[PDB]
RNA sequence: AUAUUGGCGAGAGACCGAUAGCGAACAAGUACAGUGAUGGAAAGAUGAAAAGAACUUUGAAAAGAGAGUGAAAAAGUACGUGAAAUUGUUGAAAGGGAAGGGCAUUUGAUCAGACAUGG
RNA sequence: GUCGAAUUUGGGUAUAGGGGCGAAAGACUAAUCGAACCAUCUAGUAGCUGGUUCCUGCCGAAGUUUCCCUCAGGAUAGCAG
RNA sequence: AGAACUGGCGAUGCGGGAUGAACCGAACGUAGAGUUAAGGUGCCGGAAUACACGCUCAUCAGACACCACAAAAGGUGUUAG
RNA sequence: GCCCUGAAAAUGGAUGGCGCUCAAGCGUGUUACCUAUACUCUACCGUCAGGGUUGAUAUGAUGCCCUGACGAGUAGGCAGGCGUGGAGGUCAGUGACGAAGCCUAGACCGUAAGGUCGGGUCGAACGGCCUCUAGUGCAGAUCUUGGUGGUAGUAGCAAAUAUUCAAAUGAGAACUUUGAAGACUGAAGUGGGGAAAGGUUCCACGUCAACAGCAGUUGGACGUGGGUUAGUCGAUCCUAAGA
RNA sequence: GUGAACAGCCUCUAGUUGAUAGAAUAAUGUAGAUAAGGGAAGUCGGCAAAAUAGAUCCGUAACUUCGGGAUAAGGAUUGGC
RNA sequence: AGAACUGGUACGGACAAGGGGAAUCUGACUGUCUAAUUAAAACAUAGCAUUGCGAUGGUCAGAAAGUGAUGUUGACGCAAU
RNA sequence: CUAUCUAGCGAAACCACAGCCAAGGGAACGGGCUUGGCAGAAUCAGCGGGGAAAGAAGACCCUGUUGAGCUUGACUCUAGU
RNA sequence: GCGUUGGAUUGUUCACCCACUAAUAGGGAACGUGAGCUGGGUUUAGACCGUCGUGAGACAGGUUAGUUUUACCCUACUGAU
RNA sequence: UUGGCGGAAAGGCCUUGGGUGCUUGCUGGCGAAUUGCAAUGUCAUUUUGCGUGGGGAUAAAUCAUUUGUAUACGACUUAGA
């Protein structure tokens, strides 16, 4: 008989069901609308999130109390070593949807990839793509034939790529394999780009540049079975309530004589797929760079890796994407990073940014110093040393 | 003498019993079917592994609310367990059989368990004291086990 | 001459047949309950006869498996027969949120009624 | 709450069911109390509730009349065999 | 809620009203063949997507007694008068 | 007239549903077609009625035979029958060469209550027909006694700080013994005795089927034995409320 | 031993180490704790919780049956050597 | 009791251990009761008042009695409110 | 410490038959009926919508020519006096 | 489509006042929601007052104190093989 | 066998060159019964097991152990020649 006071519902009904995701690698369910007049290039990228840290920069926002003013900002660094094209897929429009027509694989797939196709690699004969490699024995033919087919019938073209997980700190030897949409020109021009890159490598400075807003697809950290209070933000019952209070008092009226699909119930929290959008690119890391962590203002020779190493992750030997704020998923997990599905003119999205300093202290504790150098200079010579 | 229905050649076979045994009828029932039709050593070797929590027993009837195990897969099942007292009993009867087949002069290497069946024995009755000065039965459900091993036949 | 659900001694029954008949066919006013007056059960049947399974064998044993006794172990001091509910095994079949039922037929299983005519 | 007194308490003794005991709650009087417990009178009475055990064949209703401390019941006439 | 006459339900299945005590049709031994009632005949569904003259177009049409409702008042919609 | 406005309610829905627009809608008319346990003809069962007929003539005279009509049913009435314990009579009835009883998607008879038979199982008695007699038929009564399920290998076996190593014994050891460690009770005790009450629980040996809601080689258990010594400790004597 | 102390805590003599056990640490629980800023806005109601607390010295209101109120309130102090 | 020295200004260091204050209603107080839903403002109480009775008596017990309670009493008493 | 998983041990309540809904009608709030939606083995932890969930033949109310506790110038009596 | 609030007094729904606010709309879902809570009110037994009554007792009068059981089943729902 | 085309599920379509059987375009030589006057008659295509002769290819998943980006148990994610 009408709730006494109004309140909004708890939770969003469009992130249902609140179950555990299938893959740990979240799917890209959409790729940007292809402009087939720009050069061919990947539209997303594979990487492993490493951790977070702090930035400083002036602001460029005319009309803000903080315009031409320093702001500090949290950023997350995802470990993004170049990716390797090992194949191509041909999709055809049908009255039942897109369809994979054929797939053409590269001649030599590394163990990193080969591994993926196995559950007990160590005791397997590693026969993976051995008879497919024979297709290349001929002048071309069987491979040339299927490559000709995609050129004739496919309506969209995706490359297969995979992480070089070995370049990273992770114990996982098995590499992550993903399809990515080619958005350069002609369908012909596409598979060509793809064949030309077989077994070869692609870096992230060829997809994403600075000041770019990107989206970030990923599987959320898991927390197992959760009560309705923390899972839904449901209110906490009075203290006097018999039979506990991290429940909700009314699972439903009498009619419908059925617990309804929309009232909040205990169960899984976490490990959900989220596509998170409009994350702006603050720095694109060069792996070879000894000055990853430095600035045109702070010129000291340091890399992105914090002192002590990224906690629970390790060190950043490689190219990396620095994104503003945060990203779904936790450290070590794979993250597809994807170009925007639209052309944002947020002003907040057109702002060119230039960092002034990058916090490089330890995260494993209340870090005081940025470089081992600086610790020394400040504390002086210790009982060890010399 | 007088087992259940048997479709075996009594001369290529030896049998074994055990009656009024204090072991969960349901529980042991379940382990009985677990070897029902097995080659004697396969069964023995596997029953032994069950004690080791290396393999399990599929619980297929008497099984509501049993926990799930990874070791059920083998038999296409999610609820399995490891009823030690049931294996331990069943074993000793698998032992008798084998001892008797030999005594009968049968080829150990041909032996397989052609019949195995547990019935309910007469209940054993203990008392439990319930709240508000009440009383309730606390009962043991004994079993009757019986089995038979047989030379497999050669074409 | 009359009375007699008590005592003794007897002759009977269109009575009952072990949830019946007295509460008790039995170590029954017993076992057990209650401070106490009181309350008060369950419980009969191996076989003609123990001939109650010598002996061998697996077992720590209880027992099992042979053997043996017996007219019978489809009688093993759990014991005549041994129903039902309920249960294991074997065999047959069916099963997209009950099952079961009615008329009809397919299909499978099963079962019949027929018999006497010259060689 | 109270804790050196209208104190707590063992045993012995006394009070017995329309009776006791009650610094009074109809409290307590053997898990029983606005009348204990036990047997008998007792198969207490019930216009009220529940059940009421085999087949088939034929016929087949009334809820209306009169009277009743009559109104969830009877008598009475009708309907029925 | 309460009377009058009659027919029903109750006590009674069958066919129709999707459904349903009470409407409509029709009351019943076991059956075959025919014909019908009330009601139906695009498909569910047995039976003319039959014949004939009009009417109606609804950004809320309408579609069958009991029956599962609609009224005053209005319309330069359209029809006949 | 039809159509439009007037026309607002709570799960998502109802010309029965689908769907239908010169209708598959509304008004009217013409034919054909579908179909009830009803109507028409016929077989069969029964009930009721009318008639014929043991005249000497084999087997029912409450019978045989011919003819017509009818058949719903609660509560209730009557009738004809089925089944059970025991009784009189009779088949000189069945039976250890197998009575009765039980089991059997085997057979036959009856509209039915039921009857009959095969196979199996069993082991000492039992039928039919005329009559007699009743402690004479179950689905129910929160019926009685007993037996059994689903629930379910489920609820549970979470108060009292806490266990560990090794040896020994044993078929067998988380749980028994000895050793070591770690700890508790902390003298308002988890210490040492008693009163009520119990009654052998004490002690030794043997010992594990049941019992100790895991276990057991351990026990306050099971079997077998042993044990309680007074002039001085009590009773006993005394008197108390009372009896 | 600490201490006002037969309190609490720790120990000696004596006695137990007996209350099914193993593996994990989801939810929700039962029992124990803690929370930035605000400080009863929660609620029938400060329910629950929190805060105070020994001792020495100073200090101490209305009223009063002159006995009390009163540890009123409010303060300072406290180890070791 | 006093003084000096000393420390991350701590020191009844665990344990132990009153929150306070201003009012209204209400029973004076300590005490009592609904064992197992009520601990209260209810019952009690000291205090106050009233009533009966000089023993051949008052109140009470018993079926009855050569019976019994108060009474080992006697109004500064016993009994009843 | 639980719940949870494992060895051992192992109950109880309750049960016409059962277990997905929407509308309809219906004893006027169906799991079953009618018309639709639909509909795929076997399952584990949670849950408190629904099984008008279960738990004592409704304690309220009314009826019964059914009680009992209690009161009184109701009726009829009685120990006593 | 989306929001519709913080509080003082009251058991309250209601009422009313303060205050904020874009606005502080009205209603349903067994007068939604007690094996979800709470238990303040009402409405068992204790108790005080007022009115009524000779009284036991009564009050649609005021007041105070008064035990809130079970899910492990099926379905639903949430998660999980 | 020569060319081509078909990707909506193309798994099919057209086209070139001979080879081979049939040819009812036409003209001849034979056959059929008795399956007795209908019953009873052309065998289609699914799977699945076995048999031969030829061509061919010569792995993995689970249990267990391990990681902790995961977790109540299953499951998830790693790792091990
Ligand atoms: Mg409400
Ligand atoms: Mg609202
Ligand atoms: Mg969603
Ligand atoms: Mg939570
Ligand atoms: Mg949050
Ligand atoms: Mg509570
Ligand atoms: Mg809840
Ligand atoms: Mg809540
Ligand atoms: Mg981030
Ligand atoms: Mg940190
Ligand atoms: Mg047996
Ligand atoms: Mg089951
Ligand atoms: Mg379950
Ligand atoms: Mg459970
Ligand atoms: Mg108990
Ligand atoms: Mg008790
Ligand atoms: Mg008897
Ligand atoms: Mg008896
Ligand atoms: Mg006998
Ligand atoms: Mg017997
Ligand atoms: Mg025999
Ligand atoms: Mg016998
Ligand atoms: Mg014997
Ligand atoms: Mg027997
Ligand atoms: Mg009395
Ligand atoms: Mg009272
Ligand atoms: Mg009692
Ligand atoms: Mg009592
Ligand atoms: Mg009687
Ligand atoms: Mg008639
Ligand atoms: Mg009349
Ligand atoms: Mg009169
Ligand atoms: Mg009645
Ligand atoms: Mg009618
Ligand atoms: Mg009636
Ligand atoms: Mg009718
Ligand atoms: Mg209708
Ligand atoms: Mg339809
Ligand atoms: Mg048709
Ligand atoms: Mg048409
Ligand atoms: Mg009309
Ligand atoms: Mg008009
Ligand atoms: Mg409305
Ligand atoms: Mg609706
Ligand atoms: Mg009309
Ligand atoms: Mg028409
Ligand atoms: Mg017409
Ligand atoms: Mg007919
Ligand atoms: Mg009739
Ligand atoms: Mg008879
Ligand atoms: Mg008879
Ligand atoms: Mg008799
Ligand atoms: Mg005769
Ligand atoms: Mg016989
Ligand atoms: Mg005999
Ligand atoms: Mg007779
Ligand atoms: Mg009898
Ligand atoms: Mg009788
Ligand atoms: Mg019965
Ligand atoms: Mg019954
Ligand atoms: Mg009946
Ligand atoms: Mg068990
Ligand atoms: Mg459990
Ligand atoms: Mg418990
Ligand atoms: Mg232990
Ligand atoms: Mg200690
Ligand atoms: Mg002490
Ligand atoms: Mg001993
Ligand atoms: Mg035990
Ligand atoms: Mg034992
Ligand atoms: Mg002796
Ligand atoms: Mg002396
Ligand atoms: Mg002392
Ligand atoms: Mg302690
Ligand atoms: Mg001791
Ligand atoms: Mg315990
Ligand atoms: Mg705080
Ligand atoms: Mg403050
Ligand atoms: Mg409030
Ligand atoms: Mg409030
Ligand atoms: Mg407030
Ligand atoms: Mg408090
Ligand atoms: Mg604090
Ligand atoms: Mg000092
Ligand atoms: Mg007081
Ligand atoms: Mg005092
Ligand atoms: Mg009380
Ligand atoms: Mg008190
Ligand atoms: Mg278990
Ligand atoms: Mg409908
Ligand atoms: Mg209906
Ligand atoms: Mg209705
Ligand atoms: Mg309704
Ligand atoms: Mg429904
Ligand atoms: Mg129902
Ligand atoms: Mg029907
Ligand atoms: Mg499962
Ligand atoms: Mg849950
Ligand atoms: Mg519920
Ligand atoms: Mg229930
Ligand atoms: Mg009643
Ligand atoms: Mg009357
Ligand atoms: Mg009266
Ligand atoms: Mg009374
Ligand atoms: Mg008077
Ligand atoms: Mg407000
Ligand atoms: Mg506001
Ligand atoms: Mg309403
Ligand atoms: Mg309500
Ligand atoms: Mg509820
Ligand atoms: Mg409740
Ligand atoms: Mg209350
Ligand atoms: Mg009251
Ligand atoms: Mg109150
Ligand atoms: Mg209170
Ligand atoms: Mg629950
Ligand atoms: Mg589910
Ligand atoms: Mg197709
Ligand atoms: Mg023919
Ligand atoms: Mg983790």
């Amino acid at each position: 008989s009408h709730r006494k006071y109004e309140a909004p519902r708890h939770g969003h009904l469009g992130f249902l069901p609140r179950k555990r995701a299938a893959s740990i690698r979240a799917r890209v369910k959409a790729f940007p609308k292809d402009d087939r007049s720009k050069p061919v290039a990947l539209t997303s990228f594979l990487g492993y999130k490493a951790g977070m840290t702090t930035i400083v920069r002036d602001l460029d926002r005319p009309g803000s109390k903080f315009h031409k003013r320093e702001v500090v900002e949290a950023v997350t660094v995802v470990d993004t070593p170049p990716v390797v094209v090992v194949g191509v897929v041909g999709y055809v429009e049908t009255p039942r949807g897109l369809r994979s027509l054929t797939t053409v694989w590269a001649e030599h797939l590394s163990d990193e990839v080969k591994r993926r196709f196995y559950k007990n690699w160590y005791k397997s004969k590693k026969k993976a793509f051995t008879k497919y490699s024979a297709k290349y024995a001929q002048d071309g033919a069987g491979i040339e034939r299927e490559l000709a087919r995609i050129k004739k019938y496919a309506s969209v073209v995706r490359v297969l790529v995979h992480t070089q997980i070995r370049k990273t700190p992770l114990a996982q030897k098995k590499a992550h394999l993903a399809e990515i949409q080619l958005n350069g020109g002609s369908i012909s021009e596409k598979v060509d780009w793809a064949r030309e890159h077989f077994e070869k490598t692609v870096a992230v400075d060829s997809v994403f540049e600075q000041n770019e807003m990107i989206d970030a697809i990923a599987v959320t950290k898991g927390h197992g079975f959760e009560g309705v209070t923390h899972r839904w933000g449901t209110k906490k019952l009075p203290r006097k309530t018999h039979r506990g209070l991290r429940k909700v008092a009314c699972i439903g009226a009498c009619h419908p004589a059925h617990v309804m699909w929309s009232v909040a119930r205990a169960g899984q929290r976490g490990y959900h797929s989220r596509t998170s959008i409009n994350h702006k690119i603050y720095r694109v890391g060069k792996g070879d760079d000894e000055a990853n962590g430095a600035t045109s203002f702070d010129r000291t020779k340091k890399t992105i890796t914090p002192m002590g190493g990224f906690v629970h992750y390790g060190e950043i030997k490689n190219d990396f994407i620095m994104v503003k704020g945060c990203i779904p998923g936790n450290r070590k997990r794979i993250v597809t990073l994807r170009k925007s599905l639209y052309t944002n003119t947020s002003r907040k999205a057109l702002e060119e940014v230039s960092l002034k300093w990058i916090d490089t202290a330890s995260k494993f504790g209340k870090g005081r110093f940025q470089t081992p150098a600086e610790k020394h200079a400040f504390m002086g010579t210790l009982k060890k040393d010399l | 003498a007088r087992y259940g229905a048997t479709s075996t050649n009594p001369a290529k076979s030896a049998s074994a019993r055990g009656s009024y045994l204090r072991v969960s009828f349901k529980n042991t029932r379940e382990t009985a079917q677990a070897i029902n039709g097995w080659e004697l050593t396969k069964a023995q070797k596997y029953l032994e592994q069950v004690l080791d929590h290396q393999r399990a027993i599929p619980f297929r009837r008497f099984n509501s609310s049993i926990g799930r195990t990874a070791q059920g897969k083998e038999f296409g099942v999610t609820k399995a367990r490891w009823p030690a007292k049931s294996v331990k009993f069943v074993q000793g009867l698998l032992q008798n059989a084998a001892a008797n087949a030999e005594a009968k002069g049968l080829d150990a290497t041909k032996l397989y368990v052609s019949h195995i069946q547990v019935n309910q024995a007469p209940k054993q009755r203990r008392r439990t004291y319930r709240a508000h000065g009440r009383i309730n039965k606390y009962e043991s459900s004994p079993s009757h086990i019986e089995l038979v091993v047989t030379e497999k036949e050669e074409a």
